[PDB]
């Protein structure tokens, strides 16, 4: 189109968008912008797809969170994203369900639950996460689409990939004597080599190996969990407010470096969530009241193996 | 009538007349068929079960409801009738005589304005007449726009193979499950059933001999569903009650089941 | 015209009538369909989507603002006619009718001029005579002299049109989209005036809201503005039939009926039930408080409102001992939850252990044998979206199995072999590993914490790091000490003396009896399976030989004693006496 004055500004700060909902990780949200940005000016490559990501590193750390999140950015809907969970993709025969069965066997009807949804939406985002657990028949049919931007399917029809964001997420990756992030680069580089063919990484545009998140991260990352139980709270007309304490309690809890923000999921989920569950079936607290969470026995310094979580509903 | 009845038969009237058997503790299933029924667009349900648990029961037990004027007002004296597809097929040798036999019938519907069709085994409404034009695609428009009251049934292996491939068509439906009924409710069917059986077979069925054909079909047989995998059952030892000879006792239910499972009971 | 009658139906002439239903925020679909057939050449738009997303009813609306005005000079009066494909065949039993009928209807619609046809459902089009009426149609549809409107859905379009490709040129594709949330919700108030007139009830702005999203979260196999739709109806046939208002509770009751998911309002009883969960669950185990508590919260967090929208409901792992109640608590969960044992989804993955048998979850592929009849899991849940899966034994399955699960347990979905993709986001998911349980060498200084360790360890050791951080809790079940022993002795007698009944006979065991069977059947190591073999040993046995030798019959109270016991009694002896 002719980039409207409000569409053109919104790709400006396209990475304030996408931190809205990803915390950290500055590295991939900015090589995502950048390559939405140069296709959309104009300066993409013609013969290839508008971008190959391998997002690697850490689990738990917002690897496909990002692809999620890109595809709401986009389209407006994460449900607009295409998703094909490499992991049931181990057996070398059931790659007929990428591309469809060849003519004239039970299924050939149908097509290829890959190529048809990329001919239906051609820029569209796919998402092959947990790449490492496929076949490799499977590695060899995508080097075609890297490097040529197109794919021939089970009826010989060739489907462009060159409007395409390809996003390959891969957990693939994851010290003796005395000593006094960069090693995990590193590592997972080597095993990425060692996995993949050479071309076929030749061919991706960028591989990004996120940081695990950090204290101040997981601080932030607090409020953003707790939005979702404050407005799943809200259709029941009762409003949920943490105080300092309490978020800063959660994040003390929930912070563990190795495992990523899952935890910090589970404590949030087994400190109010269900305490909450069970107030509003017990009905100590109902609709139009807010429920005020709070923090006693704690000095706010020291880790809180005493403090415990206390709800008060108030009008 | 005239064209419906010779494509058709009237289930309604034969309630009336006493042929379908009593149907008992299917208020639930009726009550949601009559709720789906009552809809203003797209009311057409589709009982969906496993074989033999009673999908085909549940409609002549709504024939029996609207003939003794259990019904509400919208369904009142409404009549049901089955429509079988083998008769629409029969004759219809050349090009447009099974789409004129559909839409006369179709016609004659609208026309009288108080029939509402059934059609057990909705699988074969696809593809009827034509790989394309068949029977399907001409009731499409009238089963969208809710003109045409439908009553489908199929099992779920039938449904998710032939229904399911037609998107177009299996929006237009409705499902109501259907579930095979615990063993009480099993014994409460048999006490319902067993004076037909006992006129049938002119034998006495004991409260014993239903509650041991429920619970050992239940407990033994496996490959079937417990109303008919116990009608079986009942029906069966009253079948040689009769050919020897006058009662059928728990006894008689278990050697039934040894001759046909072979398990020593 | 005549013809245009016989063979067809006046759109325009039911917008008049007011017959057709109000259209909303399909003004951009209108639009291009507008542009599309004002075009010099091929003129010849046609609506492809998802069935429900409202393809024909874009023509409705079509139709509608051609008779109030709202259109561009081209259609100021052009009337709509929906083409009857079935009226054309029928009755063209000679070799020239259908042929005829056709060059009739075009002459026909030729000379009046201001005609539009619309070809509902265009892929019947193909082969409608068999020549068939596209080859006739082809050579007008190209050039523009007949202005002309399809509709297919994306599989239909695909598997019939596009084998044409001459007749595919011919028609431009106009894509209709499922609506949003917010757009069904503005169909749904631009409706209400029609369906609570129909049905004779008043529906809230909350009624509508509340059926626009949870028809969108919960049924996943329709699509949205249809489905919505469908609540709405159901509801207010509800409503209709009972007896007027229709509010979120009767959206929520008519899904739960749907579906079965259980979303509709708590009762007195429910909530009761519910609060006491913990006690309901431990009158089938005994001890293993924890894990009755883990399931008891996870239930409770799922319909108080709180649950994850994307994570299922809870996923577990029943890791621990041997004999101590692993698959016995979701037995018992899953009878509570439906009132039957066998409501329970269990997969036994002892029989996974070649990895070649993953595809027995999620079907062959296309092309293969078996591709047509999906797969064993994903059918199981679709046909009981709200249900307990039960991986039993899960370490014994290949590696490459549990693999395949990673989407199930975060992103809640398993795409079978067919495509179809089937959500987990309602059902609970208990694996049941006996890991670290086969199992100090050297000097060493409670027990439960050490063989919590041990399991917790030869958990990391076997499964991969990804698949440990999705579950929402792994728990491991103490040993059962000597009291609970006790307590699950009234358990298995109490299993004995149902079937004894069923033979009209009462079975009574003195607490002598029952602090024997307990000391006799009490090893901590093997948990609860050595005290049902000492029961079988003891009791059963013993019954058998009395009923078959005619000592005890129907009617006897039969009474079970220790006699030669005082309170290790290895000489202890049971005696079993019978009195009417
Ligand atoms: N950087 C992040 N920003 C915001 N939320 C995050 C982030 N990382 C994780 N989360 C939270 O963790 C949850 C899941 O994280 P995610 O699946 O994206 O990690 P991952 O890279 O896929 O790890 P893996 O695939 O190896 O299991 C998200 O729903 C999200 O709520
Ligand atoms: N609620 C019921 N009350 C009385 N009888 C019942 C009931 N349910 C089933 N029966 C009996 O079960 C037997 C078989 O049930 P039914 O006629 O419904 O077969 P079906 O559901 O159509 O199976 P399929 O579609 O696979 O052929 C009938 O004889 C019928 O009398
Ligand atoms: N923009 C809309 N405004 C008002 N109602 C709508 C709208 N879109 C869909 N509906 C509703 O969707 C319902 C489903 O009918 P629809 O128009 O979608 O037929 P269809 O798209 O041709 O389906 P099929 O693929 O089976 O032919 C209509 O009854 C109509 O009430
Ligand atoms: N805590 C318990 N409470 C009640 N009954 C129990 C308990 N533990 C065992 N039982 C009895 O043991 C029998 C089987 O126990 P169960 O299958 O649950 O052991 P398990 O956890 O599966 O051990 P494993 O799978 O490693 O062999 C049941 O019939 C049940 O009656």
């Amino acid at each position: 189109f002719k980039l409207t004055e409000a569409e053109t500004t919104r790709l400006l700060r396209m990475e304030e968008e996408l931190h809205k909902r990803i915390i950290g990780q500055e590295d991939a949200v900015k090589a995502v912008s950048k390559a939405i940005r140069r296709t959309r000016a104009g300066l993409k490559d013609p013969k290839r797809p508008s971008g190959s990501f391998i997002f690697a590193g850490p689990s738990g750390v917002g690897k496909t969170e990002l692809s999620k999140a890109l595809a709401n950015f986009l389209f407006g809907d994460d449900d607009a994203l295409i998703q094909i969970d490499m992991g049931e993709f181990h057996d070398r025969f059931t790659a007929s369900r990428l591309f469809g069965a060849p003519p004239g066997y039970v299924g050939y009807e149908e097509g290829g639950q890959l190529t048809e949804k990329v001919r239906r939406k051609p820029f569209s985002v796919v998402l092959f996460d947990e790449i490492e657990k496929a076949h490799q028949e499977i590695y060899n049919s995508l080097l075609q689409v890297l490097e040529d931007g197109r794919l021939t399917d089970g009826q010989g029809r060739t489907v462009d990939f060159k409007n395409t964001v390809l996003i390959f997420t891969s957990n693939l990756g994851t010290g003796l004597g005395f000593s006094k992030y960069e090693r995990m680069k590193q590592k997972v580089n080597d095993e990425l080599k060692k996995h993949f063919r050479p071309e076929f990484l030749n061919r991706i545009d960028d591989i990004i190996v996120f940081h695990q998140l950090t204290r101040e991260e997981i601080i932030r990352m607090v409020d953003l969990m707790i939005s979702r139980v404050a407005g799943q709270l809200k259709s029941k007309d009762m409003a949920l407010v943490l105080t300092d304490a309490a978020k800063a309690l959660l994040a003390k809890r929930g912070f563990d470096p190795v495992l990523g923000a899952r935890p910090l999921r589970r404590t949030i989920q087994r400190e109010i969530e269900d305490q909450l569950s069970e107030k509003i079936l017990f009905e100590e607290v109902g609709p139009g009241q807010v429920v005020t969470v709070d923090v006693d026995n704690w000095d706010g310094e020291g880790p809180g193996e005493d403090a415990v979580f206390t709800f008060t509903g108030t009008r | 009538s005239l064209v419906l009845d010779q494509f058709g038969r009237n289930l309604t009237a034969a309630a009336m007349e006493g042929k379908l058997d009593p149907v008992i503790g299917r208020e639930k299933e009726i009550e949601r068929v009559m709720q789906v029924l009552s809809r203003r667009t797209k009311n057409n349900p589709v009982l969906i079960g496993e074989p033999g648990v009673g999908k085909t029961a549940v409609v002549e037990g709504l024939a029996q409801a609207i003939v003794h004027g259990e019904v509400p007002e919208t369904l009142k004296d409404k009549q049901l009738y089955t429509l079988d597809l083998g008769s629409l097929v029969a004759g219809s040798r050349y090009r447009g005589d099974f789409e004129e036999r559909l839409k006369k019938v179709l016609k004659e519907i609208n026309t009288r304005g108080d029939i509402i069709l059934f059609i057990d085994e909705l699988h074969t409404l696809v593809g009827a007449g034509a790989a394309a034009i068949d029977a399907a695609s001409i009731l499409k428009p009238k089963l969208a726009r809710g003109e045409l009251q439908t009553i489908g049934a199929t099992t779920l292996d039938e449904y998710r193979k032939y229904i399911e491939k037609d998107a177009a068509l299996e929006r237009r439906f409705q499902p109501v499950q259907v579930g095979e009924p615990t063993v009480e409710h099993t014994i409460e069917i048999l006490k319902g059933l067993r004076d037909r059986y006992e006129a049938h077979h002119r034998v006495s069925i004991t409260d014993a001999a239903m509650v041991a054909a429920a619970t050992l079909a239940d407990r033994y047989i496996n490959d079937r569903f417990l109303p008919d995998k116990a009608i079986d059952l009942i029906d069966e030892a009253g079948a040689r009650m009769r050919i020897r000879r006058a009662e059928v006792d728990d006894e008689q239910i278990a050697e039934v089941l040894g001759n046909w499972t072979g398990i020593p009971v | 015209s005549l013809v245009l009658d016989q063979f067809g139906r006046n759109l325009t002439a039911a917008a008049m009538e007011g017959k057709l239903d109000p259209v909303i925020g399909r003004e951009k679909e209108i639009e291009r369909v507008m542009q599309v057939l004002s075009r010099r050449t091929k003129n010849n738009p046609v609506l492809i989507g998802e069935p429900g997303v409202g393809k024909t009813a874009v023509v409705e609306g079509l139709a509608q603002a051609i008779v109030h005005g709202e259109v561009p000079e081209t259609l100021k009066d052009k009337q709509l006619y929906t083409l009857d494909l079935g009226s054309l065949v029928a009755g063209s039993r000679y070799r020239g009718d259908f042929e005829e009928r056709l060059k009739k209807v075009l002459k026909e619609i030729n000379t009046r001029g201001d005609i539009i046809l619309f070809i509902d459902e265009l892929h019947t089009l193909v082969g409608a005579g068999a020549i068939d009426a596209a080859s006739i149609l082809k050579p007008k549809l190209a050039r523009g002299e007949l202005q002309t409107i399809g509709a297919t859905t994306l599989d239909e379009y695909r598997k019939y049109i596009e084998k044409d490709a001459a007749l595919e040129r011919r028609f431009q594709p106009v894509q209709v989209g499922e609506p949003t949330v917010e757009h069904t919700i503005e169909i749904l108030k631009g409706l209400r005036d029609r369906y609570e007139a129909h049905h004779r009830v008043s529906i809230t702005d909350a009624a509508m809201v509340a059926a626009a999203t949870l028809a969108d979260r919960y049924i996943n196999d329709r699509f949205l503005p249809d489905k919505a739709i469908d609540l709405i109806d159901e509801a207010g046939a509800r409503m209709r039939i009972r007896r007027a208002e229709v509010d979120d509770e009767q959206i929520a009751e008519v899904l739960g009926n749907w579906t079965g998911i259980p979303v509709f309002k708590l009762t007195e009883a429910e909530t009761t039930r519910l609060l006491r969960m913990e006690e309901e669950l431990h009158k089938r185990i005994i001890g293993q408080e924890d894990a009755v508590k883990a399931v008891s919260k996870a239930i409770r967090r799922t319909r108080a409102g709180l649950k994850d929208p994307k994570r299922p409901s809870g996923s577990f792992i029943f890791a621990g001992p041997s004999g101590v109640g692993k698959t016995e608590l979701s037995k018992a969960l899953a009878n509570f939850l439906f009132g039957d044992d066998d409501a329970l989804i269990q997969i036994d993955m002892g029989e996974f252990h070649d990895r070649f048998t993953a595809s027995r979850l999620f079907g062959a592929p296309p092309g293969y044998v078996g591709y047509e009849e999906g797969g064993q899991l994903t059918e199981k849940v679709r046909r009981k979206p709200f249900s307990v899966v039960l991986f039993d034994e899960i370490e014994k399955a290949h590696q490459e199995i549990y693999n395949s699960l990673l989407q199930v347990l975060e992103d809640g979905r398993l795409t079978d072999g067919q495509g179809r993709t089937v959500d987990f986001k309602n059902t609970v998911l208990i694996f049941t590993s006996n890991l670290g349980t086969s199992d100090g060498l050297g000097f060493s200084k409670n027990d439960y914490e050490r063989m919590k360790q041990k399991v917790n360890d030869e958990l990391k050791k076997h499964f991969r790091p990804e698949f440990l951080n999705r579950i929402d809790d792994i728990i491991v079940f103490h040993q059962l000490t000597r009291e609970e022993i006790i307590r699950m002795v009234d358990l298995m007698i109490s299993r004995v003396a149902g079937q004894l009944k069923s033979k009209d006979m009462a079975l009574v065991l003195t607490d002598a009896a029952k602090a024997l069977l307990a000391k006799r059947g009490f090893d901590p190591v093997l948990g609860a399976r050595p005290l049902r073999r000492t029961i079988q040993r003891e009791i059963e046995d013993q019954l058998s030989e009395k009923i078959l030798f005619e000592e005890v019959g129907p009617g006897q109270v039969v009474t079970v004693d220790v006699d030669n016991w005082d309170g290790p009694g290895e000489d202890a002896v049971f005696t079993f006496t019978g009195t009417r």
